[PDB]
RNA sequence: ACCUCGGAGCAGAACCCAACCUCCGAGCAGUACAUGCUAAGACUUCACCAGUCAAAGCGAACCUCAAUUGAUCCA
C-alpha cells in the first residue's frame, strides 16, 4: 500500500530531464550548510527538533522596557563609512596586517560593545541561564543601562562581576562597590537576589542586598530595606546563580509587604515571589540593568551557618537511582557465576541456622 | 540410567558429570564453557573472555542431570578456603 | 515506511548520474 | 544459637562447655564417617551475647 | 627464596628494559631509512 | 523546632547548567557516523565567509551560549580586514574573554582536516589557551 | 569534641580540623559515621581505623577544579 | 538505521541504546565524516537545493541522572 | 606453508606469554606488549614455531 | 552429484520458511601488539552446543573484510 505525501516532499521542486547544465556541490562545506538551515527550518514529519526542542510558545514574549533612542541611520551609516575608509588609507596597517604582528586593546573593545549591543547578548545569556523563565515566568527586557560591580578584596585587588562569573564567599563575604552610569535625576533600584537558594519550596527567591531610591550614581544614601547577609550555597547543593537587576524608578515610593526589621537573618522574612513583588511595586518603573555571577561552598559559608545565621548547617550530597537489573528466575542459563552477586544485598557471608 | 544395581540395588552415578559441572544447593549447576582451551589464537577477545566465564544451565539439563545423580551429592557440604560458600544458598528469589 | 507519506525522503540515486 | 541453648539451660555455662557437651546438648549433629573434623564458630551473632 | 631470586631477576631486567627500548625504536628508525634507500633503486 | 532549620528531604534546583558543571549531567553519545560529534556540552562553530569571520559558543540543543563577530562596529574599528589571520587570532583573544566572562572554562570544537591544517585556525587554537580556554572536557563521572 | 582530647597532641588536632572540615559538626564535635558491615564491632573496628589513619597522615577531578582557580585568576586583573 | 540521542553503535553495526527510558524514530539529515570517501565525493556529486535524508533511532532519557538528598543536619 | 605461528617470552623471567602470526619468510621479530605482572609495555622477542597456517 | 559456512531471488512490506530450486563465494589475507584485565544491560541462525554487541571502571594513547572453520576425552 502506498498513500500521498502530505507536505511537499524534498528534491521536488528540482528537475531530472535537465541534470548536467545544474551546477554541483563543489565543497562538503557548501553542503552542510545547505543542511544545517535545513535543519533550523520546520518539517512535517516527526523530527529530533519536537523531541529535545524548550517548547516555546509562538508568541514572542512581553518587554515593556527601554526602547533603543533614535539614531540616525544616515548619519551613522556615514560616520562608519568615514572610519573604515581613513583606516584603510592608513600606511602602517598594510604592513601589519600581512605580517601578522597586529592586535587591539580588550577593554576598550569590551567598552564600547557593552555600549553597542552588549544588551542584546546579555539578554540572550540570560534566558540561556533561565534568568527571565524563572523571575518573570518567561518575560523578558534589554538591560539597556550598564551595569559594573566589583567586591573589594582588602584594599588593593578586587574582583569583578559580570554575566557568568565565578566569585568566591570569602570576597563575597563584605559589601561591593556598584556603579550603573546615571546622574538621570529621577530615582533607582537595586536589588541581590538568590533563584535556587530556597530549599523548602521551588520557585521562590532570596533577597540579600536591597537598596531603593538612589539618586544618581551615588549610592551611599541610597536607604536599605532588606540588609546585608552573603548567600549560603551549601556543600553538595551544587552551584547557585546570584542575580543583580535594576530599575528605572520614575518617582519615590513607599515600603510598608516588603518593610523589614533589623537583619535577624530569618529566611521565612527574606523568602518572596519577584513575580507578584514586580506587579505590585515595580508597574511605575521597568528594568534598565541586568547582570549576575555564580557562587560554591566555601570555609565563610560555614562560619556564617555556626555564627551568623543561627542555625545547623545543611549537609547534601548527589545520589544517582540504583542500578536496574531484571526479574529473577531460579535457572538462569549463560549468565556468569556473578549473576547472584548482582542481586544480594550483603556482601558478607551468613549461614541461617547453626 | 543404572537405577538399581547388582551388588547392592542402589543408583549409580557416573563420575562424567561429576568432572564437568557442580553443583549449589539451591537446586543450580554451572559449566566451564567449551572450546576455551582450543584455537585461542584466531578468536578476539571478546570470545575468549566468554568462554573463560562459568555458565549456569538451563532447568531441564539441570533436571536430567539431577535424574543421574544420587542423594549423596546433593547434600549441603561446608568448605573450607570454597569461594562457592555465598552462592550455595539464594537471596531476594520470588515466584 | 513504505505506507507513510515518508516514504521516499531517503533515496539519492535519481540525482546522481547513473552507471 | 549458643544464647540461645543456654537460655534454654539444656548446656549449663557453669561447667566448661565442650563438643560433648555440645553433641550431648544436640546443639548441632554431627556426622564424622562423613568428614568433618569438628565445627566453626560464625560471627553472626555479635550482638545480644 | 623462590619469589625473592625472581623477583630481583625480574628487577634486574627491569633496570635493562628503557637502554634496549630505545634501541628497540632506533631499528625501526634504521628499517624505515633502509627502507627509502632501497625503493629509490625500485623506483 | 526552628522556621529556619525546616528543612526538606530533597533538594530541588532548577538549574540546567548545575548538572554539567558538576560533569555530573549526560552528553548525547551517538551519531559516530555522522559528523559533527554530539559528545559535548558546549560546542563552537566558526563561519569562515569570504566577507566576514563569525565565532559562537551553542549548547547541546542548537540554544547560543556567547558570539563573537567580525560584522561587530566594536571588533573591527581598530582591523585592516575582516579575514586575516589577524582577524581569527583577535577574535579568538576575545572570544576567549567571553567565555571567561560566561564561565565556559571547558568546551568542544572539532576542524576539518583542512581546518585544522590552517596556520589561522591553529593561532586561534593558541589563542584561548593563552587566554585561559583548553578544547577538551573531562569524561562522565557515572560508577 | 576534638580540642578537648588530652590524648592527641597540640598540632596534630587542629591538622585535623583544617583537613577534615566537612565532618565537624556546629557544637565542636566530629561526628564520624560508617555502615559497610551489618556488625556493629566491624563498624566501630573500621571506624576507630579511619580515626587511626587520620592521625598518622596528620602527623606525618582535582585537575578541572585548579583550572577554573586559574581562570579566575587571570580574570581578576582590575586595579582600584 | 543510523544512531542518535545515546545510542552505540557495534562494530557490527548494531544499535543499542546507553539510557533508559523510550525509543524514537525520525528522520534527519546525513552529513559524513571526511574520511567516509564513497560518503563525501557522493555528496559532492548532488546538486545544490537538493539534501539527501536517513533514519535515526532516538532514545529519550525517561529519569534524570538522580537527586539532591539531605545526608545530615549538622 | 605461507604464514608460521610463532610463541614469545618475557625476558624478566615472569613466564607471560602469548602468540601471533608471522610470515614463512621475514626474520625474527621482536616487539612490545602490555605484561599484566610487569604492568607496563615491554619488549618480547619469539623463539619458536608452533603450527603453519 | 551432494553432505560445513556466507550473500541474492523464490520469501516485494517485523521475523522465520523448504525443493537433487535459480546464481555468486569461502576453509584466507593485511595492519597493530593495551588484538590488555574487568564490568552494567540485551540479542542469538527457531532446543542445546555455539555465535554476537557493549556503557562504565582500572590501566593506556592523545582493528578492515562477509563466510574466511571444528566440541569431548586424549597427547
Ligand atoms: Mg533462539
Ligand atoms: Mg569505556
Amino acid at each position: 500500500r502506498r498513500t500521498p505525501p502530505l507536505g511537499p516532499m524534498p528534491n521536488s521542486d528540482i528537475d531530472l530531464s535537465n541534470l548536467e547544465r545544474l551546477e554541483k556541490y563543489r565543497s562538503f562545506d557548501r553542503y552542510r550548510r545547505r543542511a544545517e538551515q535545513e535543519a533550523q527550518a520546520p518539517h512535517w514529519w516527526r523530527t529530533y527538533r519536537e523531541y529535545f526542542g524548550e517548547k516555546t510558545d509562538p508568541k514572542e514574549k512581553i518587554d515593556i522596557g527601554l526602547p533603543p533612542p533614535k539614531v540616525s541611520r544616515t548619519q551613522q551609516l556615514l560616520e562608519r563609512k568615514q572610519a573604515i575608509q581613513e583606516l584603510r588609507a592608513n600606511v602602517e596597517e598594510e604592513r601589519a596586517a600581512r605580517l601578522r604582528t597586529a592586535s587591539v586593546p580588550l577593554d576598550a573593545v569590551r567598552a564600547e560593545w557593552e555600549r553597542t549591543c552588549g544588551p542584546y547578548h546579555k539578554q540572550r545569556l540570560a534566558e540561556y541561564y533561565g534568568l527571565y523563565r524563572d523571575l518573570f515566568h518567561g518575560a523578558t527586557f534589554v538591560p539597556r543601562v550598564p551595569l559594573h560591580v566589583a567586591y573589594a578584596v582588602g584594599e588593593d585587588d578586587l574582583m569583578p562581576v559580570y554575566c557568568g562569573n565565578e566569585v568566591t564567599p570569602t570576597e563575597a563575604a563584605q559589601a561591593p562597590e556598584v556603579t550603573y552610569e546615571a546622574e538621570e535625576g529621577s530615582l533607582w533600584t537595586l536589588l541581590l537576589t538568590s533563584l535556587d537558594g530556597h530549599l523548602l519550596e521551588p520557585d521562590a527567591e532570596y533577597l540579600h542586598w536591597l537598596l531603593t531610591n538612589i539618586p544618581g550614581n551615588r549610592v551611599a544614601e541610597g536607604q536599605v530595606t532588606c540588609p546585608y547577609l552573603p548567600p549560603f550555597p551549601a556543600r553538595g547543593s551544587g552551584i547557585h546563580r546570584l542575580a543583580f537587576l535594576l530599575f528605572k524608578q520614575d518617582q519615590p515610593i513607599d515600603f510598608s509587604e516588603d518593610a523589614r526589621p533589623s537583619p535577624c537573618y530569618q529566611l521565612a522574612q527574606r523568602t518572596f515571589r519577584t513575580f507578584d513583588f514586580y506587579k505590585k511595586h515595580q508597574e511605575t518603573m521597568t528594568p534598565a540593568g541586568l547582570s549576575f555571577f555564580q557562587c560554591r561552598w566555601d570555609d565563610s559559608v560555614t562560619y556564617i551557618f555556626h555564627q551568623l545565621l543561627d542555625m545547623r548547617e545543611p549537609v547534601f550530597e548527589f545520589v544517582r537511582p540504583p542500578p536496574y537489573h531484571p526479574k529473577q528466575k531460579r535457572f538462569p542459563h549463560r549468565q556468569p557465576l556473578r549473576y547472584l552477586d548482582r542481586y544480594r544485598d550483603s556482601h558478607e557471608p551468613t549461614y541461617g541456622i547453626y | 540410567l543404572t537405577y538399581f544395581s547388582a551388588r547392592k540395588g542402589k543408583r549409580k552415578t557416573v563420575k562424567a558429570v561429576i568432572d564437568r559441572f557442580l553443583r549449589l544447593h539451591c537446586g543450580l549447576w554451572v559449566r566451564r564453557k567449551a572450546g576455551y582451551k582450543k584455537k585461542l589464537w584466531k578468536k578476539t577477545p571478546a570470545r575468549k573472555k566468554r568462554l573463560r566465564e562459568f555458565v549456569f544451565c538451563n532447568k531441564t539439563q539441570s533436571k536430567l542431570l539431577d535424574k543421574m545423580t544420587t542423594s549423596f551429592w546433593k547434600r549441603r557440604n561446608w568448605y573450607v578456603d570454597d569461594p562457592y560458600q555465598k552462592y550455595h544458598d539464594r537471596t531476594n528469589l520470588k515466584v | 515506511y513504505k505506507t507513510k507519506p515518508t516514504h521516499g525522503i531517503g533515496k539519492y540515486k535519481h540525482l546522481i548520474k547513473a552507471e | 544459637r549458643l544464647q540461645y541453648l543456654i537460655d534454654l539451660g539444656r548446656v549449663d555455662p557453669s561447667q566448661p562447655i565442650d563438643l560433648t557437651q555440645l553433641v550431648n546438648g544436640r546443639g548441632v549433629t554431627i556426622q564424622p564417617l562423613k568428614r568433618d573434623y569438628g565445627v566453626q564458630l560464625v560471627e553472626e551473632g555479635a550482638d545480644t551475647f | 627464596q623462590k619469589r625473592r631470586e625472581r623477583e630481583q631477576h625480574i628487577a634486574e631486567c627491569m633496570a635493562k628494559m628503557p637502554q634496549m627500548i630505545v634501541n628497540w625504536q632506533q631499528q625501526q628508525r634504521e628499517n624505515w631509512e633502509k627502507a627509502q634507500a632501497d625503493k629509490e633503486r625500485r623506483a | 523546632p526552628v522556621e529556619n532549620e525546616a528543612v526538606a528531604p530533597e533538594f530541588t534546583n532548577r538549574n540546567p547548567r548545575n548538572l554539567e558543571l558538576l560533569s555530573v549531567a549526560r552528553k548525547e553519545r551517538g551519531w559516530r557516523t555522522v559528523f559533527p560529534s554530539r559528545e559535548f556540552w558546549h560546542r563552537l562553530r566558526v563561519i569562515r565567509t569570504q566577507h566576514h569571520v563569525e565565532a559562537l559558543v551553542e549548547h547541546q540543543n542548537g540554544k547560543v551560549v556567547v558570539s563573537a563577530s567580525t560584522r561587530e562596529w566594536a571588533i573591527k574599528k581598530h582591523l585592516y580586514s575582516t579575514r586575516n589571520v589577524v582577524a581569527c587570532e583577535s577574535i579568538g583573544r576575545v572570544l576567549a574573554q567571553r567565555c571567561l566572562e560566561a564561565g565556559i572554562n571547558f568546551m568542544v570544537y572539532q576542524p576539518t582536516p583542512w581546518e585544522a591544517a590552517s596556520d589561522s585556525m591553529k593561532r586561534l587554537q593558541s589563542a584561548m589557551t593563552e587566554g585561559g580556554v583548553v578544547l577538551r572536557e573531562p569524561q562522565r563521572i557515572y560508577e | 569534641h576534638l580540642a578537648t582530647a588530652e590524648w592527641i597532641a597540640e598540632p596534630v588536632r587542629q591538622k585535623i580540623a583544617i583537613t577534615h572540615k566537612n565532618k565537624i559538626n556546629r557544637l565542636g564535635e566530629l561526628i564520624l559515621t560508617s555502615e559497610s558491615s551489618r556488625y556493629q564491632f566491624r563498624n566501630l573496628a573500621d571506624c576507630l581505623q579511619k580515626i587511626r589513619d587520620m592521625i598518622t597522615e596528620a602527623s606525618q577531578k582535582l585537575h578541572r577544579i585548579r583550572i577554573e582557580n586559574m581562570n579566575r585568576e587571570r580574570l581578576r586583573q582590575k586595579r582600584i | 538505521w543510523h544512531p542518535g540521542a545515546h545510542v552505540g553503535v557495534g562494530k557490527n553495526k548494531c544499535l543499542y541504546a546507553l539510557e533508559e527510558g523510550i525509543v524514537r524514530y525520525t528522520k534527519e539529515v546525513y552529513v559524513p565524516h571526511p574520511r567516509n570517501t564513497e560518503a563525501v565525493d557522493l555528496i559532492t556529486r548532488l546538486p545544490k537545493g537538493a539534501v539527501l535524508y536517513k533514519t535515526f533511532v532516538h532514545v529519550v532519557p525517561a529519569k534524570p541522572e538522580g537527586t539532591f538528598k539531605l545526608v545530615a543536619m549538622l | 606453508s605461507k604464514n608460521i605461528l610463532v610463541r614469545m617470552v618475557s625476558e624478566a623471567g615472569t613466564g607471560f606469554c602469548f602468540n601471533t602470526k608471522r610470515n614463512r619468510l621475514r626474520e625474527k621479530l621482536t616487539l612490545l606488549h602490555y605484561d599484566p605482572v610487569v604492568k607496563q609495555r615491554v619488549l618480547f622477542v619469539e623463539k619458536k614455531k608452533i603450527r603453519s597456517l
